[PDB]
């Protein structure tokens, strides 16, 4: 597979920090946290347990 | 329309530093917009006044000492970045702080080197221990209404600063909590609609019962993005809300009032003239604040729209 | 040669066209029924007239 | 008092349904969050245009099809309902589809020589198969408000709509898609503040450089909300009924009055003159067919008894 070094190359199309770990803020307060934080976009699912 | 000119009717003070603060009625849940969009405004570009730089009779560097203090010197760096105030005028003012002999170091030990009010008497700074002890400092103070780091001021950060002139960021506002909830409005018939709740809390200097009524209308600085971005106001209405004189439901404001007296009265949930008729000069005081010109003589013009007491 | 929310047809040439056929295929599609975990079932086109 | 209310800023039109105004300079972070407010209004609650009701030349329900078309009606109507337009007098127009004869059926087969701009003159519905075949309908259309599907009232929505009078997905809201982006401030005084960028794209009912205030009003008219601090409310007013002496224990029969009055005061349910003695005259204008003459009969038929209107009492 497409191991870490290839992710760090392909990320120069998203152009966000090639760490994958970014200076996140909080929408309610305009703050920025004491360290960069893991972010991205995941493929996600809703599941037939259904409450 | 159901943007029903939704005034801040329900405030509920908790004592000279904290109120409930609520906004109603709202569009089928719209406290979810306001309670997170406007709450960011209330943390961006706000008023008040505070300490910004300091010059002290021993702190030529932080690794120093003063045999007679109890902080020695370094635990004085505790309430500077901590003392706050209000100020009539322009964005630079000055104090000194001049304790001699045994004691704390306190508002009762200040001297006014400029235009500075002090709604923070309880902000004790440090101590002294002998019948011949002393300490002295200058303090720089600013008001503005926005923020910059103490060492990213960048152009105004290359001035002559003596070996003893300590340096701070834009500390100008003393608030200690702001919360957020959403539940139903009071509006006793228009009830498909919500309220925002924000439970703000301070250190004295402002109750959230003052720090709202132009402090929130900073929204007038967030609207170039959305409501005629250009030069093209179009024909479409405001479509209103009237309920008329002298109806028994009308707000206490319909007695004609005297500054935030209007806010701190309606905060008792006595928002309306109909029950103010109970408030005879025998048990009248139950309200927050409401301390002077309001309280004094309005009781005879109350009888000119036409109400009475007895 | 036609496309509809439940129906699709195509036409073919003498490079394949069997010894007496009309030169056609059909690719019609499902609509709404029950399933074994009470999930919905449905389908929709991905082509257009003359592709 | 030190408001800013900024104006004038930018233009980048692209194609009628998308243009790209942008905003700079901004104070120290404003562009990073504000674009999430209109993400409610430009979906849920907006005025714009939609279809409200439909009546059809042989089709009592959309869950079906018509013997002569080449496409089928439920999954056609799912595409027809997006036809939303503009209107220039009063809010409504009851348009018509006028179609007969072989071939496609389109927004060019619809009535359009009046107060209406059908900005979708390239929409298509279905086909017809003979030079005398038909498909035709009345089509109620408004500017309206909201994102209303064809079932939203949820009860009293069994309602008695004459069999073929379709209620319709009145989704008046001319946008669902709205979003934003950001830069650093680039106004050639600076490189030291922030900058907002807009990516609104529409139902085609308007373009992002054509109109806006009502679409930003649940954010602009959310400001008076914090000042000018007088408000709004309604009462309770009646008592629980009824005892002697039987001066109040009487229907309208006792009054000696006219028949249309006795039909509409019967609809207004005032079966005891014990409450007609105390209901306000403006509060009789609360059911139709009760106008300027019947409202005027009341003013002496009560007095004729030896009674009056306007007689509230502390026990009934």
């Amino acid at each position: 597979g497409a191991k870490e070094a290839e992710i760090k190359e392909l990320l120069k199309l998203g152009d966000l920090p090639t760490s994958g770990q970014i200076r996140l803020y909080d929408g309610r307060t305009g703050e920025q946290f004491e360290r960069p934080v893991t972010v991205g976009y995941m493929y996600m699912l809703k599941l037939n347990h259904l409450v | 329309t159901e943007f029903l000119k939704p005034r801040l009717v329900d405030i509920e003070q908790v004592s000279s530093t904290h109120a409930k603060v609520t906004l109603e009625p709202l569009e089928r849940g719209f406290g979810h917009t306001l309670g997170n969009a406007l709450r960011r405004i209330l943390l961006s570009s706000m008023p008040g006044c505070a300490v910004t730089e300091v010059e002290i009779d021993g702190v030529l560097h932080e690794y120093s000492t003063k045999e007679g203090v109890q902080e020695d010197i370094l635990e004085i760096l505790l309430n500077l970045k901590g003392l706050a105030v209000r100020v009539q005028g322009k964005d630079e003012v000055i104090l000194t702080l001049n304790k001699s002999g045994i004691g704390p170091v306190t508002a009762a030990d200040i001297t006014h080197d400029g235009d500075v009010e002090i709604v923070k008497p309880q902000h004790v700074i440090c101590h002294l221990t002998d019948e011949n002890a002393s300490i002295s400092m200058r303090i720089k103070v600013q008001r503005g209404r926005g923020y910059v780091p103490a060492s990213t001021r960048i152009h105004s950060e290359e001035d002559e600063r003596p070996i003893g002139r300590l340096l701070v960021d834009a500390c100008y506002s003393p608030v200690e909590r702001i919360a957020y909830n959403v539940e139903a409005a009071r509006v006793e018939q228009r009830t498909d609609l919500d309220k925002l709740v924000i439970e703000m809390e301070t250190n004295g200097t402002i109750d959230p019962e003052e720090a709202i009524r132009r402090a929130a209308t900073i929204l007038a600085e967030q609207l170039e993005a959305f409501v005629d971005l250009r030069d093209v106001r179009q024909p479409e209405v405001k479509e209103e809300k009237p309920e008329f004189d002298p109806i028994l439901l009308l707000p206490v404001d319909d007695l004609e009032l005297t500054v935030r007296s209007a806010n701190c009265l309606k905060a008792e949930a006595i928002h309306y003239i109909g029950d103010l008729v109970q408030r005879t000069e025998v048990e009248l005081l139950k309200t927050p604040n409401l301390g002077k010109k309001s309280l004094t003589e309005i009781k005879d013009v109350l009888a000119s729209r036409g109400l009475s007491l007895g | 040669q036609y496309v509809d929310a439940s129906r699709i047809v195509i036409k073919v040439n003498e490079d394949e066209m069997y010894p007496g056929e009309a030169g056609i295929d059909i690719y019609n599609l499902t609509k709404y029924t029950r399933s074994n975990q009470n999930t919905c079932i449905n389908q929709m086109p991905c082509v257009s007239l003359g592709e």
